[PDB]
RNA sequence: GCCGGCUAAGAUCAAGUGUAGUAUCUGUUCUUAUCAGUUUAAUAUCUGAUUCCUCGAGGA
């Protein structure tokens, strides 16, 4: 009941039949030898990105992942290439490898053919062993006895392809086509190298591709190569709205009311404003303290009458009430031009009902104003706000 | 409550022609004056009419009670050019620790002499790429200014584009920053060339 | 410092801040292990070599 949980994590995810992100390594349909290889590197908890990319690259899809620098995008590009070569095995053909990982630098390529034997330790698939500037003969002697996976440079893979020594065949050959680093491999240097590497490639096979950033050219120039794409990176699924501007102060439990009066009285955050309370009788009390403070507010929650509560919205939308005092319920779902502030004095302890509070005022283009109040005892959810304010951009 | 450990001093009667840094002058002449931890501009105030006219009153509070002490035996029945100035101890009817020890510590007595900033990098760019590309040296002057930015306050940055050698100048605010961005910038790669650090 | 101990007794490696100078703070790690060489007043440091048990996993 809690996949929404992980959505709003914050990891945008677009496409059309994305499955659901896996929560641990041990139910992510992975082979023994990759969980193997996971339990020995130590990792207890996967990354978001890997959780968005493994399912995506099991279901034999196309997906395109961008991330911060050190996520774990070389594993996330192995783990579920190696789960699928172990649990759907095919022959070893002669010069013809079943990953193609193409790397703008032979340090790179280096890294990733050793994560890649790291990931794959105590097998015996040997991937590759090739990168540029080296003896040729020695990376062909490397690859004649077998190459699984194919982690190297365009140019190197050019020449191979040039001198009959690596290709991919029409009929099966290769299932799974990575591209580390892919913003320099659809830059304007990279262009026929990546085009001559992706023509001569089988039909039926999937495109990974996975880079710390990502243009607009560079994605439009990359999603022609691949068929249906399913893009994963942060943040966009259940994020905040950028349009609003969120703000976050530190204060006591008591505090919080002088704040909130601070506001009403020195600055204009009294008319035209919403504000969240964790429980109705909490936001009756405020409602009743902002009532005696000679301040007309009035209060919508699910203690109060229907009749109440929908004179209190219209009271709201006319503008006879200033403050109008709202539960969880209230915050997804009204769409009220009246309402540009959003004071939230009381956390939520999920981050959707703090995004639908900030994402309630300030709507279809428009600006808005969001001043929320943390306390000592949101401390769980303080990762969760600023990971939400690094999404919107606050 | 508090009966003494005023540190503030109340100036009755003054020159209406009286402008702050002849006041803040006269004040400093008797010791430190405190200053607001959150900014700037010492704890003075100049006592105003219901218009731009002078009251000729002044307020001032002191960083210790010596000095107001001080300024009481020593400014009190003395003129300036013109006026007789009267001093009082103030009269009141009706962030903090770090400022506070960096005010005590302009009282220090620490060992002065000693010795009593700017950072040159070589072999980074060269003049033959920028014929051909009038958009690279402005990139790599903007790389530049985001690399000595990681390490502290860039006042300078300078890149000689004519230089056969490819010299930078770096200026920074503290020479500890400087010495950082050359053990961070020595032995390190720019552009596919082996750029190198020193001091100046 | 308290009544031998509760790891505030030391070294170190990266980054930030700042001074004319000294400095200040965060992550750390701390070999729990052996032998040979360097070295140290002695440590330190550096330079190299070195299957069993438990419930696919962990420890040695």
């Amino acid at each position: 009941v809690n996949v929404f949980r992980l959505e709003m994590e914050g990891i945008t995810v677009k496409g059309k039949g994305c499955p659901k992100p896996i929560k641990s390594w041990v139910q992510c349909g992975i082979s023994m030898k990759i969980l193997n290889s996971l339990k020995k590197h130590g990792y207890e908890k996967p990354t978001p990105i890997q959780t968005q990319a493994i399912p995506a690259i099991m279901s034999g899809r196309d997906l395109i992942g961008i991330a911060k620098t050190g996520s774990g995008k070389t594993i996330a590009f192995l783990l579920p290439m190696f789960r699928h070569i172990m649990d759907q095995r095919s022959l070893e053909e002669g010069e013809g490898p079943i990953a193609v990982i193409m790397t703008p630098t032979r340090e790179l390529a280096l890294q990733i053919t050793k994560e890649c034997k790291k990931f794959s330790k105590t097998l015996g698939l040997r991937v590759v062993c090739v990168y540029g500037g080296t003896g040729i003969s020695e990376q062909i002697a490397e690859l004649k006895r077998g190459a699984e996976i194919i982690v190297c440079t365009p140019g190197r893979m050019i020449d191979m392809l040039a001198a009959n020594s690596g290709r991919v065949t029409n009929l099966r050959r290769v299932t799974y086509v990575v591209l580390d680093e892919a913003d320099r491999m659809f830059d304007m240097g990279f262009e026929p190298q990546v085009m001559r590497i992706v023509d001569n490639v089988r039909p039926d096979r999937q495109t990974v591709m996975f880079s710390a950033t990502f243009p607009r050219a560079m994605e439009a120039l990359a999603r022609r190569i691949l068929s249906k794409p399913i893009e994963v990176q942060v943040g966009g699924r259940s994020v905040v709205c950028s349009d609003v501007e969120q703000q976050v102060i530190v204060i006591e439990e008591e505090k919080k009311f002088l704040k909130l009066l601070e506001l009403l009285g020195h600055y204009q955050e009294s008319g035209s404003v919403i504000i969240f309370v964790d429980k109705q009788e909490h936001a009756d009390g405020l409602l009743k303290d902002l009532m005696r403070a000679s301040y007309p507010c009035m209060s919508l929650h699910g203690g109060i009458d229907q009749y109440d509560r929908d004179s209190i919205i219209n009271d709201f939308k006319n503008g006879t009430c200033k403050l109008l005092v709202a539960t969880s319920v209230a915050a997804r779902g009204l769409d009220v031009k009246h309402l540009i502030l959003v004071v939230n004095y009381s956390c939520p302890n999920h981050y959707e009902d703090y995004v639908h509070r900030a994402g309630r005022t300030g709507r279809a283009g428009n600006k808005g104003y969001a001043y929320t109040f943390i306390t000592e005892d949101q401390a769980r959810y303080a990762g969760d706000i600023i990971k939400a304010l690094e999404l919107s951009g606050t | 409550v508090e009966e003494d450990r005023n540190t503030n001093v109340y100036v009755s009667g003054l020159p209406p022609d009286i402008t702050v840094d002849e006041f803040i002058q006269l004040m400093s002449k008797f010791g430190i004056i405190m200053r607001d931890p959150q900014t700037e501009e010492f704890k003075v105030k100049l006592y105003k009419d219901n218009q731009g006219n002078l009251k000729g009153d002044g307020l001032c509070c002191y960083l210790k009670r010596e000095s107001v002490e001080l300024a009481l035996k020593l400014l009190d029945e003395d003129e300036i050019r013109g006026y007789k100035l009267h001093v009082e101890v103030a009269k009141f009817q009706l962030d903090y620790k770090k400022k506070l020890s960096m005010q005590q510590k302009q009282l220090d007595w620490r060992p002065e002499r000693r010795a009593g900033r700017v950072v040159i990098i070589k072999n980074m760019f060269h003049p033959m790429d920028f014929e051909d590309d009038p958009l690279v040296l402005n990139e790599i002057r903007e790389d530049l200014r985001v690399e000595c930015s990681k390490f502290g306050q860039i006042r300078k940055l300078l890149l000689f584009d004519r230089h056969p050698d490819g010299v930078a100048s770096v200026s920074f605010r503290d020479p500890e920053e400087a010495d950082y961005c050359i053990q961070t910038l020595d032995g390190r790669w720019f552009g596919g060339r082996q750029i190198t650090a020193q001091a100046w």
